[PDB]
């Protein structure tokens, strides 16, 4: 949602950390690569990041469909005539 | 007959649209496929659409297009006098 991984628990992000931790590795930073391999915590944070986009597609398909139908129904009867109007 | 515009006061484009071209080709192909006389020198063709294109090339299709103005009047243009882009 445009911000780093917020505190889901109270004053931390995962049971393996300590209260009031603001280090990058504790707030969703992946310093590894796909060739090296992901450690469990950054794997979890990456999973949430992907889930966001999955949801985005799955619902806004339908919303955009409704908007498209309303637009086409509104304008369907407009035609260039021989007067050029 | 009040709607018809005199030939001198015709204010529409002297080129023929793609829609008019497609309609004319379809009508002529149907009429040829229903055994109508052919006005050109057929040379080894057996497809009505191609003979329609051939007749269009020499400007020999004997049809007239009536164009409807929004008020209700109309404008008559012969297929012979319509410029077709190539």
């Amino acid at each position: 949602e445009g911000k780093r991984i917020a505190f889901g628990f109270v004053d931390r992000t995962l049971p393996h950390f300590s209260k009031d931790d603001y280090s990058p590795e504790s707030k969703g930073f992946v310093e590894n690569s796909y060739l090296r391999g992901l450690t469990p915590q950054e794997f979890f944070f990456h999973a949430m990041g992907g889930r966001e986009g999955l949801i985005d597609t799955a619902v806004k398909t339908a919303e955009t469909g409704y908007i498209q139908r309303r637009l086409v129904k509104a304008l369907e009867d407009i035609m260039v005539h021989y007067d050029n109007t | 007959k009040e709607k018809a515009i005199p030939k001198d006061q015709r204010a529409t484009t002297p080129y023929m649209t793609k829609y008019e071209r497609a309609r004319i080709l379809g009508t002529r192909a149907l009429q040829i496929s229903m055994n109508a006389p052919v006005f050109v020198d057929l040379e080894g063709e057996t497809d009505p659409l191609r003979i329609a294109m051939k007749e269009l090339a020499e400007k020999k299709i004997p049809l007239v297009i009536r164009r409807y103005l929004p008020d209700g009047s109309f404008e008559d243009w012969s297929v012979e006098e319509l410029i077709v882009d190539l």
